[PDB]
């Protein structure tokens, strides 16, 4: 089981690392039993009033948008390439 | 007459513009180009001279047009000259230059796309005409169809908008051809030390027969002509007549007659077979691009550059330039192929230069020819 | 009398091609375009084409430079070979206008 397993379970923990990190994003900087500060700020400010998933000026979306188009044209064109040049194809 | 536009729709871009008269001298629009607008000297020159017909290319040939003069052009930084006018051929190579642009993880190398384009064909001119140069002035882009006005196109970056000649109307095509040639008398460096000769290079697609006279007298300026073997106009004609290997009046007329069946003019028809039987006699200036069979566009633009080359002279010195552009693209199959055969003798001091710039330029396959090569 | 005719007889041969409909495509392609030039009269065989998945057969012979091809035109036949989940057929249309 382990010789089976530990190539999916080192996947697996990479796909469940991001969720714990996204987790720690909104985590507020201080341990328990502190963290009785922060929820009371949070309160506060809730009351009174990220890194991750962000959003771009239109210029700059648009470029990125190009800038993706650009590549996927590129991989595309080096896919058919070694297609082309593949011995089955040749033969 | 300097001003900038700050064009307006899908996507906000800044471009410039200059009018001009078609009695200036290109040497100062040339200087303008290089200083006021801070282009470097390109490292080559493809003009566009068609795509202004009702007819217009495929899709599939278009698309694959644009990108070998995408890919071929990218390895330095070139100039596209078309007519900056937001329609057929020139829109969509606008496009790619633009998306080019904006996909470029390097600005070191920049590919431009200059817009010549007549005062009579601009729509919306006095929006433009303002031209504040605090303030610049705002233009709306309009999907034009043919008829007889079009849109200045968003993706062009510069703009030479020459006024209508009230001798003749081929204002633009004179001044194209004078640029042309002014450009090809420059040097692509800052100093001329380690500067080459500007590539200056047209391409047709789908010519009509009233551009015969501009594009003869671009012969007699001794730059090279590329020609689209699917085009459609007069390239059709010029490809069919390669194909013969011979040319006839007899021929060049009835395949004049079969392509433009709208144009019977026995003056104009007389005119036109002597313009085509004297660009042919030529040849060397004229060189056929298959994108079905090629694909290749630079190694078809290097190879037109080094045949009119060839046929000018046997000088080692004069290789230098074509060698050098070759080091350029990794084209070393073609160097060893063309440059490097039997004919022209080649001495150290000779490539002492060109040496530097493969060693430079991380040219392995380069560096060993010329190791190999004295 | 028969032969003066030609364009309406096609050879089939089993031990060389033995693919039947590449060759009924073939024949019914070729008395369409002896017939006339218009795109509108290629409209059948063109349709034709795209029931049978013959995309190289149909890049051969009906989008080969002599027959003009508008938008408007090929609609309907794009309509044809996206319902029918002709995919080449439909990378053909879009890269022909």
């Amino acid at each position: 089981t382990f010789q089976v397993v530990q190539e999916n379970a080192d996947i697996f923990w990479k796909f469940q690392r991001y969720n714990l990190i996204v987790e720690y994003h909104s985590r507020p900087a201080l341990a328990p039993p502190f963290i009785i500060i922060s929820h009371i700020t949070q309160a506060l400010l809730s009351f009174i009033k990220d890194l991750l998933e962000r959003e771009l000026p239109s210029g700059l979306d648009q470029k990125l948008m190009t800038w993706e188009t650009v590549q996927k044209e590129n991989y595309l064109a080096k896919l058919e390439h070694e297609h082309r040049e593949s011995s089955g194809e040749r033969l | 007459r300097l001003g900038d536009i700050d064009f307006t729709g899908v996507s906000r871009t800044r471009g410039k513009f200059v009018r001009v008269t078609s009695s200036t001298d290109p040497a100062e629009i040339y200087q303008i180009l290089t200083k006021q607008w801070g282009l470097a000297p390109p490292h080559l020159v493809v003009a566009l001279m068609g795509g202004d017909e009702v007819a217009q290319l495929k899709p599939w040939l278009r698309d694959t047009l644009r990108k070998g003069l995408v890919k071929a052009a990218q390895s330095t930084g070139a100039w596209i000259l078309t007519s900056g006018l937001r329609f057929g051929i020139t829109k969509n190579l606008g496009q790619a230059v633009r998306d080019h642009s904006l996909a470029s993880t390097s600005p070191k190398v920049r590919v431009v796309a200059i817009g010549i384009a007549p005062w009579n064909m601009i729509q919306n001119r006095d929006l433009l005409l303002s031209a504040k140069p605090d303030h610049p002035a705002t233009y709306p882009t309009e999907d034009l169809p043919y008829g007889a006005v079009y849109s200045l196109d968003c993706n062009h970056s510069h703009f030479i908008l020459v006024d209508e000649d009230p001798k003749r109307p081929g204002a633009t095509g004179e001044m194209r051809v004078k640029m042309l040639k002014h450009i090809s008398l420059q040097r692509t460096g800052y100093g001329g030390t380690g500067s080459i000769e500007i590539p200056v290079l047209c391409l047709l697609v789908h010519g009509e027969p009233r551009i015969l006279q501009k594009m003869y007298k671009n012969i007699q300026n001794s730059i090279p002509w590329l020609i689209l073997a699917g085009s459609g106009g007069v390239a059709d004609i010029l490809v069919t007549l390669m194909d013969r290997g011979c040319w006839d009046a007899d021929i060049v007329q009835e395949l004049l007659i079969n392509t433009f069946p709208d144009g019977l003019h026995s003056t104009e028809i007389t005119s036109w077979t002597k313009l085509i039987q004297r660009i042919l006699d030529h040849g060397h200036l004229l060189t056929v691009h298959d994108p079905e069979q090629d694909s290749e566009l630079d190694t078809v633009i290097l190879k037109a550059l080094v045949k009119a080359c060839k046929s000018q002279s046997q000088e080692a010195q004069d290789f230098l330039d074509e060698l050098k552009l070759a080091v350029a693209w990794n084209r070393v199959d073609i160097a060893k192929s063309e440059i490097f055969s039997g004919d022209v003798q080649w001495s150290a001091q000779d490539l002492e230069e060109v040496m530097m710039e493969a060693l430079v330029n991380d040219k392995p396959d380069f560096v060993r020819l010329f190791v190999d090569n004295g």
